[PDB]
RNA sequence: UAAAUUAUGGUCAAUUGUUAGUAUUCAUAUUAAUUUUUUUAAAUGUUUUAUCAUUUUAUAAAGGUUUAUUUUUGAAAGAUUUUUUGUAUAAAAUUUUAGGAAUAGUUAAUAAUAAUUUAUAAUUUUGAUUAGAUUGUUUUGUUAAUGCUAUUAGAUGGGUGUGGAAAAAUAAAAAAAA
C-alpha cells in the first residue's frame, strides 16, 4: 500500500478520512532515498528483460530457419512424389 | 419488437472513414444500402471498357446480327413501348424505333482515310470466320443498363446457341482487332457483351431528358421475356440515320 | 476512520459514503405541516438596547 | 469496476491483467506439499487453469537426501538437496518478450538458479539500506566513465543483435566465378 | 505511456508510480490528468472557535428585534474577518486590497518559494463574482525565470495559500494591458548578478544533515537511547 | 489510451459518446483567446518576409450577393483608421478580453484599440485591431510591412473577417506559420555595414583562475508537500518538462 | 472509493445533496406522488408539479421563483435608511447576482442614519461589504462612518474601529481623525463653509 | 498529401498513353459481398475483401462520397451539448452544388437537421449553387461544412434550445418540438432516456482545443 | 553500483566461464525438433513403434550417366588393393 | 499366382464363483463404491486518494437449459516527441424420454421503412414445439477385449446503459500503485 504515517498532515474532517497523504519534507527526502535504492535493483532487472528478449529472438532465428531448411526439403520431396504419381496416373 | 433488435441488414462499418473518428469525434450517417444494392437489382452490366485514348473518339461502325421479319422480339418490344408510353410519355424521345432493332455484337472506330481497305479486309475476314457457323437461335429475356443508366437494353441469355456466338465473335475480335490493327473500343483478347438496345439517351438529348433513365419506367419489364429468334444474317454497319431508313450497311454475311 | 465508515451499509467496507432510504424521507409525510408564517409586527418591535439608546438620545 | 467489490482478493487494473509468474499449490499437510511455477494472468478464476498461459514447473520445498548419486565423501554434496524444474525457454520468452511480472517467492527461486539476481525482498538485516548524495556519486562517475562508442557498442551487443558477421564469412558467402 | 517513470520497468507494481502517465489513463475521464494539487481539506477548514462569543446575524434576518448593538456588530465583523483569514489568504482577499485589483503583481504560493521550487504568477486580470473570496483569476506563470507566452486561468485561486508583495512599478491601470514578464533566457539577456538559477534540469539538492541524522537514527545506524 | 477502431456499439443516428464540437463565441473574451497568439505570429511573418494578401491598398469592396463567398477568412492590413461600411461598432473595453493581446502589444506593436464589427444582417464579423507606433521588432526592407507607412501616421490597422459561432479552424490563421529568419543580428557583418571592422573574434577560451561562485546553501522546505512529483506523474513545475527529470521541485 | 458504480452516471460529482438515493428511485410512482406532495409543501406554484427526469437539484428558475415569492421581513419601513436597505437586499442579494456593491453606495447608505437602530443596519451592510463582498473602501469612507457614529452619539464604535482598522479594512485614516478619538484634538474636522470645528461642543472653545 | 498527387499524376499519365489495349474484365475482378465475419464492411473502390497483390489501373471515380457536416444540439442530462454530425452521400462526379444540397436533404434520417434552409460552404466560404464540383476542386478528402439560417443567432439564448435544468418549459411548449418528444416528466421506464454526461466532466471549464489552466 | 560490480566481476577468474542458463535459449520453437514417443495414426503408443517407417513423410525420387563409371566388374582388379578377408567378401 | 535369410527387431492383450434334468446375459464370488468413522483447513476490517467527491480493484445465491453459451484492446502488460492503421459479434458436427402431433410477435427479400411494406413464407414424422428428467464434446469403475458404467462445476432478459469487457450486492486464500 501507500504507507500513511501518523505525522502526515492530519485532515480535520468528520465527513471523510482522518489522514491525508501529505509529507513532512523529511518523509519526502526519505522516500526519495529508498526509491533510489530500488531503482538500483530495477535497472539490472529490466536490463535482463531486454537481454533475454534478444536471446530468445536470436534462438528463434537460428532454429526456425533450420526448421525451414528441413521442412522445405520435405515439401519439395512430397511435391516431386506427387507429380510423379500423376505421371504414373 | 417485430424482429431482431439489431436488424442484420443495418450492421455496417465504413472503412473508407478514418479510424477513431466514429468512436469519439463525430458520427457518420448515410443510407448505406443504396450503394450496397447489387448489380442484379440496379440492372447494371459491365461492358468491356475502353482505354482512355479509344474512349476519346466516337465509334463509327459496328457488327450486328440483323433481326428477321416477323420476330417475337420486335412484337413484344412494340407492346412494351405501348405500355411505357401510356405510363409516361416523357420516354418518347428516349425510345428506339422498332425499325432499328438489331443485335449489337461489337463496336469499332474506322478512320475515314483507310476506309475502303478496312471495309474490304474486314468483310473478307468476317466471311471466313462465319463460314462454318449455321444459323443461331438465341433467347431474349431481361433488361440491363450501360453507361450509368443512359442505355437500356435487352439481354442475350447464355442458355442456347449463344455459346457459339461467343466463339464466333471472339474470332473476329482476334482478327479485326488482333490482325489488322483496328480500334475496337475494348481489348481484342476480351469478349464483347451482345445486346439489343431499346432506349438510349444521346449527349444532345441529355439536357432535356436528364442524366439517367429513371428505373421506375422499366422496373416491371426488367425480367420480362421477349422470346426466341433464329438469326442467319451478320452485318457490318456504318451509322447514318437518313440513307435507307435502317442503319447504312457496309457489309454482309449469310449464316447457312 | 473505519469506525466512522462502519455506520454505513456499504457491503464491502469500501470507504464510500452510502446513505439509507427511510420510509419517511420528507417533512410532509413525517406529519410536519407548512412552516408557520411569521407575525411581522411582533418582530419589528424595537429591541431593548435601541429603546435605551433612544432614552440616552433624548438626554 | 465491480459495483460491490470482491473484497478479499483485490488487484490492480482490469482483469485479466498482465501475465505474472506465480507459485501455487493446493493446500495440504506440510509433509506432502508441492508448488507450481505458472505463468498466468493477474486475475485468477475459481480453477487456476482458466487463465493459465504456460506451465513453468514443479518445485518441492523439502530438503532431500541425494540417493540418486553415490554417497560422496565430498563435504558440500552431502548437504541436503532442493529440487526444482524450470522451463527456461518459456521463461525467457514470457519474461523477456512478453514482459511478465513476478511474485517474490518465484523470484527467490529463479535467483537461486542463476536466471535472475536475488530479489528486492531478500534482506540481510545485518546491513542497512545505503545512503546517497549526488556530489560524491558525481566524483566517482567523473573518475570512471568509459568511452561513448564503447558503451554504445556494448548496449548494441547486449540489447540488439549479438551474432555478427566477421569479414571472413562475408568472403565465404559471396558468389564465385560463373555468376561472379 | 507517453512519459513513463524510469521507462517501462515492471519488477514491482510500485516501480511504475502512482500514475502511469501524466495523460489521463482512460480517454472517457479527462479530469484524471496529472495536476499539481493542494490540501483543500486543511486549507478550507476555517476556525469556528474564532466565532465563539460573537453573536453573528444572518443575511436575510433584517428584523428589528433581531439585530444588535453597533459595538456587537463591529466585533462581529472583526470576528468574521478573522474567521476568513484564519487559514491563509485567498487571492481575491489579497487582490481587492491592492491598487488596480493587483494587476501586475506576483502571487506566489508558500511552497512555491521554498526548496529548489521557484514559481509565481503575474496577474493578468480578475473577475470578482458577487461573493468575494471566490472568482476567476488569470495570469502568466513564471517558473525558474521562464515565463508563459499567453495568460491562463490561475488554478486553486480560491484555496487560501497565497502571498504577494505590492510594488508600484508593476501596477497597471485597467485601461492598459498587463505585459507578460520577460523569460530570462530569451527576451532579457541572461545576467548572473540580476538573477541566478536555483535549480536546473539535471540538478538536485545536497543532503541536509538533520534528515541524515534522523534516517540513520531510524534505520538503527546511529544509536538513540531513551 | 489510443482511439478505438470503429463504432459498432451504438446507432450512428443517435450519436452517443462524442466530444463536443468547440465553437467560438464573439461576445465573450474566449474569442480573443483563440485569435490573439495567431495575430502575433502573423505580424512576425510580415516583419521578416512578404506574404501576398496581407497588405491591401484600400478597403475591399464586394457586392451583397458575393459578400459571404468572398470575405470570410480574409485578413488584411490598412494604413489608416477607417471602419468597414455597413458594420455596427463595438468597443472592446472589457479587461478580460484586452488581456490576451498582452504579448502582442509588449513584444510587437503597441495595441491602441480593439473593435468588434458586426454586419447589420448580423451574419458576418470583423475583428479590427489598431496598432500605434513602430514595431518593437526590426523590419526588413524586402519584407511586406516595409510597404506600410504605419510602421518603420504612426497608427495602422489589422482587419480580420469571420463568421460567428464557428469552430476555431475556419478563421484561417494556420496558413501563416511559415517561419523566416530575422536578419538583424547578421546585418553587422554584411559588406553593407561599416561597423563590421569594429568586430573582433574570440577563437580560444580565456585562461580562468576562479571557479563559478557556489550557490547559496540549500534550505529544506518547511511545509507539507504532496509527495514525490515523480510518482504522481507531475511534470517538474506542474509547468513544463518530462516526469523522468524531477529538477526544481522542492528537493 | 468513488460512487461511480453505486449510482446512475449522471450523479457523478454530486455533492451537498441530501440523501441522493432519493433521486435514484423517483421514477417509481409512489416516490413520484411523494414528490408532488413535497413540491406542493414547498409552494410557489399553481399546478401539481415534479422536477424533471434525472435532475437531483431543483431547476434554477424554480428556486428563483421560490426566492422572489418569499416575503422579505421589515414590512414597516419608516426611516429612509430602512427603505434603502430593502432596496439594497433587492439589488445585491438577488438570487444568482452578477452585480456587486460600490463604496459610493455604502457612503449613500451610511448617510441616512438617524436612530441607533439605523446605525446597526448600516453597520451590518458595511460588514457584508468587507467580509462577504470584498470591496476596497476609499479615503472618505472613514470620514463618512465617523460622522455617522457621531450623529447617533455613540463614539465607542469609532474608537473600536481605530484600535483595529485592519480587520474592518479602513486603509487610510487621517491622523486628526485618530486624535479626535484618542482625545488629543478637541475637534475632528473643520467645515470650511462653517469655519467652525466639529463637533459643535468642542467648537465652543472656537466660539 | 503525397498519395493524392501521386495517384492524380499516375492517372493523368495513364490517360496520355497512345498505346494501350484496354483491360480484360476476366482479369479484373469486382468485389465480394461474401467473406468471413459478421459485420458488413464498406471499403474503398480500389480495394477488395480478398488479397490482390497486383495494382489495378487507375480509374476516374464517377461516384464521389461527399461528407457534409452539421451542428446538432444533443440533449445530455446536465444540459445541451453542441456537437457534429456528418451526412454522407454519393454524388455523381459532374453534379451541381444545388443537386448536392438536394441529395444531402434526402439522405439525412435525423429530424433535427434540415428544418430550415442551409448553405454549403468550404472553410467558411459559401459555394455557388450554380456551378460544378469540378470548379471548386471538391474531392472526398475536402472538408465541407453546412450552415443553417439561425446558426449565426446561436450565440444568444433564444435560438439555442432551452434546457429544463435552468429554464421554464411550459404547457405552451410541452406540446411542441424536441421538448414534446423528450417527455420531461419522468416515467417508470424513464421515457426516451438520453445519454448523460455530468457537470464536472470537463472540470469548471468546458471542452477546448487550448489548455486553459 | 553497476560499475563497481562489473569491475569485481571481471576481476575474478571463475567467471569468464559460459553459463548454459544465463547465455542462450536452446530451442525457441513451440514444437519439438524430433519425434518423441507420441501415439501414432493407429493410436499405438511411442513404445510400440519406431519412427522412420511407412508412416513417415515420403522421400520422393539414351546414353550413360555419371553413376555408370564408378561401377566396376568384380572380374577386373579394383582400385587400391585393400586386403579384404575372403570370408567377409563371401 | 512363389516361396526367402544376411534370422527372437517396432518394448508384455490375455479370462480362477460347488453348480443341481434341460432351454434363457440374472440369488451366494473378486474388484469399485454407499453402509463406516473430524492427520487440511481457516477468522473478520479490502485499499489508497486531492474530502461530503474523484482514481485503483469483472463470473461460486436460487431458478433448469438437449438444433443451447458466441466476441475486440480503447484498460493493464507496454518500452517513443505528437495525429496509428486493418482484422470481432458469424457458423458446422455430436442431443435424452416404451408405446408420437402439429408448432408460431412468427421466414425471405427490400431498409439504418413497414403496431396494415412486398411474397405461392418458416419449423415438423430424416420425430418438431410444448412437457418430464438432465449442468454439453481430454477426467471413473469393471474388463483379456469392439463395450457396459460415471465425470463435478461454472454464463438466468431488459428498465440514465457505467466500463476495454456486465461477470456488478455474504460466503477469499489472487498481495491489491513506498
Ligand atoms: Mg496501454
Ligand atoms: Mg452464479
Ligand atoms: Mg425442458
Ligand atoms: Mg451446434
Ligand atoms: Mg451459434
Ligand atoms: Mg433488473
Amino acid at each position: 500500500r501507500q504507507i500513511r504515517p501518523y505525522y502526515n498532515l492530519p485532515s480535520k474532517s468528520e465527513h471523510g478520512r482522518k489522514m491525508t497523504g501529505f509529507l513532512t519534507p523529511y518523509r519526502h527526502w526519505m522516500w526519495k532515498q529508498n526509491e533510489l535504492w530500488r531503482n538500483v535493483h530495477e535497472a539490472q532487472f529490466e536490463h535482463l528483460r531486454r537481454v533475454y528478449k534478444r536471446q530468445w529472438l536470436e534462438s528463434f532465428r537460428v532454429n526456425a530457419d533450420e526448421y525451414i531448411y528441413k521442412y522445405n526439403i520435405t515439401k519439395a520431396a512430397q511435391l516431386a512424389q506427387w507429380e510423379c504419381e500423376m505421371k504414373e496416373q | 419488437e417485430r424482429g431482431l433488435y439489431f436488424p442484420i441488414n443495418h450492421r455496417i462499418v465504413d472503412h473508407r472513414i478514418a479510424p477513431g473518428v466514429t468512436v469519439e469525434e463525430t458520427d457518420v450517417q448515410s443510407r448505406y444500402r443504396r450503394e450496397l444494392r447489387t448489380n442484379f437489382a440496379t440492372g447494371e452490366t459491365r461492358q468491356t471498357i475502353a482505354p482512355p485514348w479509344s474512349a476519346r473518339e466516337r465509334p463509327t461502325h459496328f457488327f450486328s446480327l440483323r433481326l428477321p421479319s416477323r420476330n417475337s422480339v420486335t412484337l413484344r418490344v412494340k407492346e412494351m413501348h405501348n405500355h411505357l408510353l401510356f405510363s409516361h410519355q416523357q420516354c418518347a424521345p428516349m425510345l428506339v424505333s422498332p425499325t432499328k432493332l438489331h443485335i449489337t455484337l461489337g463496336v469499332m472506330t474506322i478512320p475515314e482515310n483507310s476506309r475502303e481497305e478496312l471495309v474490304k479486309n474486314i468483310q473478307q475476314s468476317m466471311s471466313e470466320t462465319f463460314a462454318c457457323v449455321q444459323p443461331l437461335q438465341l433467347r431474349f429475356r431481361g433488361l440491363g443498363t450501360f453507361d450509368f443508366g443512359r442505355v437500356l437494353f435487352i439481354r442475350v441469355v447464355p442458355e442456347a446457341d449463344f455459346g457459339r456466338l461467343e466463339r464466333a465473335v471472339c474470332d473476329i475480335r482476334r482478327r479485326v482487332g488482333g490482325v489488322l490493327g483496328v480500334d475496337l473500343k475494348g481489348n481484342p483478347h476480351d469478349s464483347y457483351v451482345p445486346h439489343v438496345t431499346v432506349a438510349k439517351i444521346r449527349p444532345n438529348q441529355r439536357q432535356q431528358l436528364g442524366d439517367t433513365i429513371p428505373q421506375s419506367l422499366w422496373a416491371d419489364y426488367q425480367h420480362h421475356d421477349f422470346g426466341d429468334v433464329t438469326l442467319s444474317t451478320v452485318d457490318l454497319c456504318r451509322m447514318k440515320g437518313s440513307p435507307d431508313g435502317y442503319y447504312h450497311t457496309e457489309g454482309a454475311v449469310h449464316l447457312s | 476512520e473505519w469506525l466512522y465508515y462502519k455506520q454505513f451499509k456499504t457491503v464491502d467496507y469500501s470507504y464510500r459514503v452510502i446513505p439509507e432510504l427511510p420510509e419517511k424521507y420528507r417533512p410532509h409525510q413525517s406529519g410536519i405541516d407548512q412552516a408557520p408564517l411569521p407575525d411581522y409586527r411582533e418582530i419589528n418591535k424595537m429591541p431593548q438596547w435601541a429603546e435605551c439608546e433612544e432614552r440616552r438620545q433624548s438626554k | 469496476a465491480r459495483a460491490v467489490i470482491k473484497r478479499r482478493s483485490p488487484q490492480l487494473w482490469g482483469a485479466p491483467g498482465a501475465p505474472i509468474i506465480r507459485m501455487r499449490g493446493h493446500h495440504v499437510v506440510w509433509k506432502f506439499q508441492s508448488y507450481d511455477l505458472v505463468v498466468e494472468h493477474t486475475h485468477k478464476r475459481r480453477n487456476s487453469d482458466i487463465r493459465l498461459l504456460h506451465y513453468l514447473g514443479k518445485h518441492c520445498p523439502h530438503p532431500q537426501k541425494s540417493l540418486w548419486s553415490p554417497d560422496t565423501p565430498v563435504a558440500q554434496d552431502r548437504h541436503l538437496f532442493m529440487l526444482t524444474t524450470v522451463d527456461i525457454d518459456a521463461f525467457k520468452y514470457w519474461f523477456g518478450v512478453k514482459r511478465c511480472r513476478l511474485s517474490m517467492k518465484p523470484w527467490a527461486l529463479l535467483a537461486k538458479a542463476g536466471l535472475l539476481p536475488p530479489s528486492l525482498t531478500q534482506n540481510s538485516k545485518i546491513m542497512p539500506k545505503p545512503l546517497f548524495d549526488k556530489e560524491s556519486l558525481m566524483r566517482y562517475y567523473l573518475a570512471n566513465r568509459k568511452d561513448e562508442d564503447v558503451m554504445a557498442r556494448e548496449k548494441y551487443l547486449n540489447y540488439e543483435n549479438s551474432m555478427v558477421k566477421t569479414e571472413e564469412e562475408r568472403a565465404a558467402e559471396r558468389p564465385v566465378a560463373p555468376y561472379l | 505511456r507517453a512519459d513513463p517513470l524510469n521507462g517501462g520497468s515492471s519488477m514491482t507494481l510500485g516501480s511504475k508510480g502512482s500514475k502511469l502517465s501524466p495523460e489521463p489513463h482512460r480517454r472517457r475521464m479527462p479530469w484524471t490528468a496529472a495536476k499539481e494539487y493542494v490540501p483543500g481539506v486543511v486549507l478550507n477548514a476555517r476556525d469556528k472557535m474564532v466565532l465563539d462569543g460573537v453573536q453573528l446575524l444572518d443575511i436575510e434576518s433584517i428584523d428589528r428585534a433581531s439585530q444588535l448593538d453597533p459595538l456587537e456588530v463591529l466585533r462581529a465583523v472583526v470576528a468574521t474577518r478573522e474567521y476568513n483569514i484564519s487559514t491563509g489568504k485567498n487571492i481575491f482577499q489579497l487582490a481587492s486590497q491592492a491598487t488596480y485589483n493587483g494587476r501586475g503583481q506576483r502571487f506566489y504560493r508558500k511552497e512555491w518559494q521554498e526548496g529548489t521550487y521557484d514559481k509565481y504568477v503575474t496577474l493578468s486580470a480578475i473577475d470578482f463574482d458577487r461573493d468575494g473570496n471566490k472568482g476567476t483569476a488569470y495570469g502568466y506563470i513564471t517558473f525558474h525565470g521562464e515565463t508563459t507566452t499567453r495568460p491562463v486561468q490561475v488554478d486553486f485561486a480560491d484555496v487560501p495559500g497565497w502571498y504577494m508583495d505590492f510594488v508600484e512599478e508593476r501596477a497597471v491601470p485597467f485601461t492598459g494591458i498587463v505585459p507578460p514578464p520577460p523569460s530570462i533566457g530569451t527576451d532579457v539577456p541572461v545576467d548572473p548578478h540580476s538573477y541566478r538559477l536555483k535549480a536546473y534540469p539535471y540538478y538536485d539538492a545536497p543532503n541536509p544533515p538533520e534528515f541524515v541524522e534522523r534516517l540513520l537514527k531510524d534505520r538503527g545506524v546511529l544509536p538513540d537511547t531513551p | 489510451s489510443r482511439r478505438f477502431r470503429y463504432n459498432t456499439k451504438f446507432p450512428a443516428l443517435v450519436s452517443y459518446n462524442k466530444l463536443p464540437w468547440e465553437v467560438v463565441n464573439h461576445e465573450t473574451p474566449q474569442f480573443h483567446m483563440h485569435v490573439a497568439p495567431h495575430y502575433e505570429q502573423l505580424l512576425t511573418l510580415a516583419a521578416s518576409s512578404p506574404v501576398p494578401h496581407i497588405i491591401g491598398s484600400k478597403h475591399i469592396d464586394v457586392p451583397r450577393e458575393h459578400r459571404l463567398r468572398l470575405l470570410p477568412g480574409m485578413l488584411y492590413l490598412l494604413d489608416g483608421d477607417t471602419l468597414p461600411g455597413e458594420f455596427t461598432i463595438n468597443r472592446v473595453l472589457d479587461p478580460t478580453a484586452l488581456q490576451y493581446y498582452g504579448r502582442l502589444s509588449s513584444q510587437i506593436v503597441t495595441v491602441e484599440a480593439v473593435r468588434m464589427l458586426v454586419p447589420d444582417d448580423l451574419r458576418l464579423l470583423c475583428n479590427c485591431i489598431t496598432f500605434k507606433g513602430p514595431l518593437h521588432l526590426p523590419v526588413a526592407p524586402y519584407a511586406s510591412l516595409a510597404s506600410l507607412r504605419g510602421a518603420s501616421s504612426n497608427c495602422f490597422t489589422l482587419y480580420h473577417f469571420v463568421r460567428p459561432n464557428r469552430p476555431p479552424k475556419e478563421l484561417q490563421l494556420e496558413k501563416y506559420y511559415i517561419h523566416a529568419p530575422c536578419v538583424a543580428p547578421l546585418s553587422e557583418f554584411a559588406s553593407n555595414s561599416d561597423e563590421r571592422g569594429n568586430w573582433r573574434p574570440r577563437l580560444q577560451a580565456p585562461k580562468r583562475t576562479r571557479r563559478a561562485t557556489p550557490l547559496p546553501a540549500y534550505r529544506p522546505p518547511q511545509s507539507y508537500l504532496m509527495g514525490l512529483a515523480e510518482r504522481l506523474a507531475v511534470v517538474p513545475g506542474g509547468c513544463f518538462g518530462r516526469r523522468s527529470l524531477m529538477w526544481g521541485h522542492w528537493f | 472509493a468513488s460512487l461511480r458504480y453505486r449510482r446512475p452516471y449522471w450523479m457523478m460529482f454530486l455533492k451537498g445533496v441530501d440523501n441522493w438515493k432519493i433521486y435514484t428511485v423517483i421514477q417509481q410512482p409512489d416516490h413520484q406522488r411523494t414528490e408532488m406532495l413535497y413540491q406542493a409543501w414547498l409552494g410557489g406554484l399553481d399546478r401539481p408539479y415534479t422536477r424533471p427526469k434525472c435532475m437531483a437539484n431543483q431547476p434554477l428558475w424554480l428556486s428563483k421563483k421560490r426566492h422572489m415569492l418569499r416575503k422579505e421581513r421589515l414590512d414597516g419601513p419608516e426611516t429612509p435608511l430602512e427603505k434603502y436597505v430593502l432596496e439594497w437586499h433587492k439589488k445585491f442579494h438577488s438570487f444568482q447576482g452578477t452585480e456587486r456593491p460600490t463604496p459610493d453606495d455604502l457612503h449613500t447608505a451610511l448617510d441616512l442614519v438617524e436612530r441607533p437602530l439605523d446605525l446597526s443596519y448600516a453597520l451590518q451592510l458595511l460588514g457584508q461589504c468587507r467580509n462577504l463582498n470584498n470591496i476596497r473602501f476609499a479615503k472618505e469612507t472613514f470620514l463618512v462612518f465617523l460622522e455617522a457614529c457621531l450623529r447617533v452619539g455613540r463614539r465607542d464604535c469609532a474608537e473600536y474601529a481605530l484600535e483595529h482598522a485592519e480587520p474592518l479594512g479602513f486603509w487610510f485614516i487621517d491622523e486628526d481623525h485618530r486624535r479626535y478619538l484618542q482625545g488629543e484634538q478637541t475637534w475632528y474636522k473643520l467645515s470650511p463653509l462653517d469655519n467652525l470645528y466639529y463637533p459643535v461642543e468642542e467648537n465652543a472653545k472656537l466660539n | 498529401g503525397h498519395y493524392q498527387q501521386e495517384a492524380f499524376e499516375a492517372r493523368k499519365r495513364f490517360e496520355e498513353s497512345t498505346t494501350y489495349p484496354g483491360p480484360i474484365r476476366a482479369a479484373t475482378p469486382g468485389d465480394t459481398r461474401f467473406y468471413s465475419g459478421s459485420l458488413e464492411s464498406i471499403l474503398h473502390d480500389t480495394d477488395r475483401h480478398y488479397w490482390r497483390a497486383v495494382t489495378d489501373d487507375p480509374r476516374v471515380q464517377h461516384l464521389i462520397p461527399l461528407r457534409i457536416r452539421f451542428k446538432i444540439f444533443t440533449w445530455v442530462t446536465s444540459g445541451w451539448e453542441q456537437r457534429m454530425q456528418v451526412v454522407q452521400i454519393m454524388a455523381p462526379k459532374d453534379s451541381t452544388i444545388a443537386q448536392v444540397k438536394d441529395l444531402v436533404i434526402v439522405e439525412n434520417q435525423s429530424p433535427y437537421l434540415c428544418v430550415s434552409s442551409f448553405h454549403l460552404a468550404i472553410d467558411g466560404k459559401e459555394l455557388d449553387p450554380q456551378k460544378t464540383l469540378g470548379e471548386y476542386g471538391i474531392t472526398e478528402q475536402s472538408q465541407i461544412d453546412a450552415i443553417e439560417q439561425n446558426d449565426h443567432l446561436l450565440h444568444r439564448d433564444d435560438e439555442r434550445p432551452r434546457d429544463w435544468t435552468v429554464d421554464e418549459i411550459t404547457a405552451e411548449d410541452v406540446k411542441r418540438s424536441p421538448y414534446k418528444e423528450m417527455e420531461m416528466q419522468p416515467l417508470q421506464n424513464l421515457a426516451p432516456r438520453y445519454e448523460a454526461r455530468p457537470k464536472g466532466y470537463f472540470g469548471r471549464t468546458y471542452y477546448s482545443g487550448m489548455k486553459q489552466s | 553500483f553497476r560499475d563497481v560490480e562489473e569491475r569485481r566481476h571481471s576481476r575474478d577468474v571463475v567467471n569468464e566461464l559460459p553459463n548454459p542458463w544465463y547465455d542462450y535459449v536452446a530451442h525457441a520453437l513451440p514444437f519439438p525438433d524430433r519425434d518423441a514417443g507420441y501415439p501414432d495414426e493407429y493410436g499405438d503408443l511411442g513404445q510400440w513403434r519406431a519412427p522412420g517407417g511407412p508412416g513417415s513423410p515420403v522421400r520422393g525420387p539414351r546414353g550413360y550417366t555419371a553413376e555408370w563409371r564408378d561401377l566396376r566388374n568384380p572380374m577386373r582388379p579394383p582400385e587400391f588393393p585393400t586386403p579384404w578377408e575372403r570370408k567377409y567378401r563371401q
